[PDB]
RNA sequence: AAAGGUGAAAAGAACCCCGGGAGGGGAGUGAAAGAGAACCUGAAACCGUGGACUUACAAGCAGUCAUGGCACCUUAUGCG
RNA sequence: GCGAGAGCUAACUUCCGUAGCCGAGAGGGAAACAACCCAGACCAUCAGCUAAGGUCCCUAAAUGAUCGCUCAGUGGUUAA
RNA sequence: GUAGGGGAGCGUUCAGUCCGCGGAGAAGCCAUACCGGAAGGAGUGGUGGAGCCGACUGAAGUGCGGAUGCCGGCAUGAGUAACGAUAAAAGAAGUGAGAAUCUUCUUCGCCGUAAGGACAAGGGUUCCUGGGGAAGGGUCGUCCGCCCAGGGAAAGUCGG
């Protein structure tokens, strides 16, 4: 069966609207408190938009612009972050497992750069 | 002695390691199935294990652990480092019953079971 | 669909209230037959 | 349509049917900080160490 | 004056569930199945009283069929040469004899072959 | 419509303990708290904890009756 | 079962007659089986003889005795 | 031995009467291997807390497994089906004993001749403030249209 994703129990403009507010705050907050799936739902497609990002030229930016709506961010991964990110190859991101909680008992986790 | 009302007079009951969990709003069976992971384990473990069950019926189920701890060092001047559950069980409280509509007319009679809790912490030596 | 019971002050009372229950012979019969019966609610007028 | 149990059932089999509910024990370990207990491969609750600090204290 | 059952019942069954024990389920706790459960006991009461008159019977003629047989006597002809001698014995005691009472079946036997002959 | 009962008397439980609580464990009152306010007895169905003897090649109105095993010993060491 | 009628010398058929049985009948036998063959259970017995029906093992009791038949598994389902 | 007729009795209450027991403990309940031909009835042990056994006689709402019986309780089905529109949610922040659900923030998604706004009929304090969390909420709740307390409604011209 080699398919490959999510589907995450929403639609597919879902699936979207969701990774990339998602995305917007892990850029916008260096760490996130979320489902340990939806965090290794995240985890990739942040990391691919680093790699857009880590570029410089004005299309990367745009490139950028169409997933990470908001200009402050977009601004912050563009000349802030995706720089400091030179040097390294890969795994701009990484995955932390805490636990259950109440209402749903389900495992939980802090995704962080 | 003699008379049972001199027996009366004379002793008083105590107990020792007993706490009651009464008229707890969870459903006997649930509340059984935390509870059979503390029974006979090292009194802590119970707190520990009661901690990581992931079931609802974990915490008011801990309540009860330190309760009677709590009522074995005290009121029992028991060996905390040395403490453990001697026993453990549920019964069934009064159920609380409520109507719910259904298709139609029909109605339902839907019984929100209550619990009595119930742990009995002891000494646990081998010689 | 639509039911039954759609309310209206004006009709409750002036069908079953007690002008219109006194109104009547079998009125007065229903009134007093209700009184031995002990009713606290005599009368659509007494709600 | 519609089918319902011919006969209700008995103590017997119904315990035995419950014989796999039986919850599973969370296997826990000790955690080689804040000491108070871990599950593996998640953060000590306590502290918050997973190596050095994480969630906090 | 008016009777209530007050007590009456509750003595009753309790008299059946007190017979009633041992029994698989229901049988041993609910009333009507218990009782019930007893009528049919009953008939195997009774008959089996006979009938274990019967099966006791049979098994003490498997066993000196066997005793007769040891040697080369077939279980008719011994009883038979044991009723041609007259020797009167019980079959019970036969039976008692041949399996716990070696020599002693050894002779009994001897004797009826002879007494047919 | 279903609805009744603490105690002799409120002496109705100051106060310490685990909990937000609920609930309980002491204490103290009482003769008794084996009456503590879901407060007289507390049957049965029904749900559980522990223990004895048993049960995973077996076909069953669930009993009967015969024998062996194991266990127990207050109308009870034998007809158990 | 024996007598007859209606039937198709069909029926777990129906309508009379007649004996027994079940109904209101347990017990043994006919594998199983209200009716059939033996037989009418006042209780007890770890006592004996028989009936119908049986006696290689299941399953009590002669793998009996002598004069034979069939070789077809007839026995263990029909006819010109 | 079925329908049926006959014979002798067992138990329940109320009643007359006698024997008589009971806070060193009544009835009722619980256990058991004793007795009687049976309905039944005794011994002892544990329960209970204030009434009761026995004999004789009288009178009955006088003995329940059934009636798809009536009332009530608790089982099965079952930790099953479902949680009430497929308009859709995320992260941060806060509070709390406890938060997927309550309060801020920043976005996302849906309605937009409505899924906005204003009336009438009906409802009746559901409005506002402060508080609470047993139960109502289809989960959770620190929250609410639920609970508590206190406030709020003003007309010569609108409406009668
Ligand atoms: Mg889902
Ligand atoms: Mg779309
Ligand atoms: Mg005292
Ligand atoms: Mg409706
Ligand atoms: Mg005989
Ligand atoms: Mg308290
Ligand atoms: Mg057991
Ligand atoms: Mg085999
Ligand atoms: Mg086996
Ligand atoms: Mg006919
Ligand atoms: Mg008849
Ligand atoms: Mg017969
Ligand atoms: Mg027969
Ligand atoms: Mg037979
Ligand atoms: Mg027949
Ligand atoms: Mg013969
Ligand atoms: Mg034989
Ligand atoms: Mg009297
Ligand atoms: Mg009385
Ligand atoms: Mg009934
Ligand atoms: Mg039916
Ligand atoms: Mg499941
Ligand atoms: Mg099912
Ligand atoms: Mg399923
Ligand atoms: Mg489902
Ligand atoms: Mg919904
Ligand atoms: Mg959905
Ligand atoms: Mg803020
Ligand atoms: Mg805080
Ligand atoms: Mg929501
Ligand atoms: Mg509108
Ligand atoms: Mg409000
Ligand atoms: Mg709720
Ligand atoms: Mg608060």
């Amino acid at each position: 069966h080699g398919k490959a994703g999510r589907k995450l129990n929403r639609n597919s403009s879902a699936r979207v609207a969701l990774a990339r507010a998602q995305a917007t705050a892990l850029l916008r907050e260096g760490r996130i408190q979320t489902t340990l799936t939806k965090a290794k739902e995240l985890r990739p497609f942040v990391e691919q938009l680093i790699t857009t990002a880590k570029g410089g030229d004005l299309h990367s930016r745009r490139l950028v612009a169409q997933d990470i709506h908001d200009k402050d961010v977009v601004r912050k991964v563009m000349d802030e972050v995706a720089p400091k990110y030179a040097e390294r190859p890969g795994g701009y991101t990484r995955i932390l497992r805490v636990g259950t909680r109440r209402g749903d008992g389900v495992t939980m986790a802090l995704i962080e750069l | 002695f003699r008379n049972k009302k001199q027996r009366k007079q004379q002793v008083k009951l105590r107990k020792p390691g007993f706490a009651v969990a009464k008229y707890v709003r969870m459903s006997p069976r649930k509340v059984r199935l935390v509870v059979d992971v503390i029974r006979g384990k090292s009194v802590q473990d119970a707190e520990d294990l009661l901690r990581f069950i992931p079931r609802s019926a974990s915490e008011p189920v801990a309540k009860v652990l330190n309760s009677a701890k709590a009522n074995a060092l005290h009121n029992d001047e028991m060996l905390e480092d040395r403490l453990f559950v001697k026993e453990a069980y549920v019964d069934a409280g009064p159920t609380l019953k409520r109507l719910i509509p259904r298709a139609r007319g029909s109605a339902n009679i839907i019984k929100k079971r209550t619990s009595h809790i119930t742990i009995i912490v002891a000494e646990k030596g081998n010689k | 669909m639509k039911r039954t019971y759609q309310p209206n002050n004006r009709k409750r009372a002036k069908t079953h209230g007690f002008r219109a229950r006194m109104k009547t012979k079998s009125g007065r019969n229903i009134l007093a037959r209700r009184r031995a019966k002990g009713r606290h609610q005599l009368t659509v007028s007494d709600e | 349509k519609h089918p319902v149990p011919k006969k209700k059932t008995s103590k017997s089999k119904r315990d035995m049917r419950r014989s796999h509910h039986a919850l599973t024990a969370p296997n826990l370990t000790e955690c080689p900080q804040c000491h108070g207990k871990k599950l593996s491969h998640h953060i000590c609750p306590n502290c918050g160490y997973y190596d050095g600090r994480q969630v906090l204290a | 004056p008016r009777a209530k059952t007050g007590i009456v019942r509750r003595r009753r069954h309790k008299k059946v569930l007190k017979r009633a024990k041992g029994f698989w389920g229901s049988r041993s706790k609910q009333y009507r199945n218990a009782f019930q459960t007893l009528l049919n006991a009953a008939t195997y009461e009774y008959r089996d009283r006979r009938n274990k008159k019967r099966d006791f019977r049979r098994l003490w003629i498997q066993r000196i069929n066997a005793g007769a047989r040891l040697h080369g006597m077939n279980y008719s002809t011994f009883i038979n040469g044991l009723k041609r001698a007259n020797i009167d014995l019980n079959r019970k005691v036969l039976a008692d004899i041949a399996a716990r009472e070696p020599e002693a079946f050894k002779a009994l036997v001897d004797a009826s072959r002879n007494a047919r002959q």
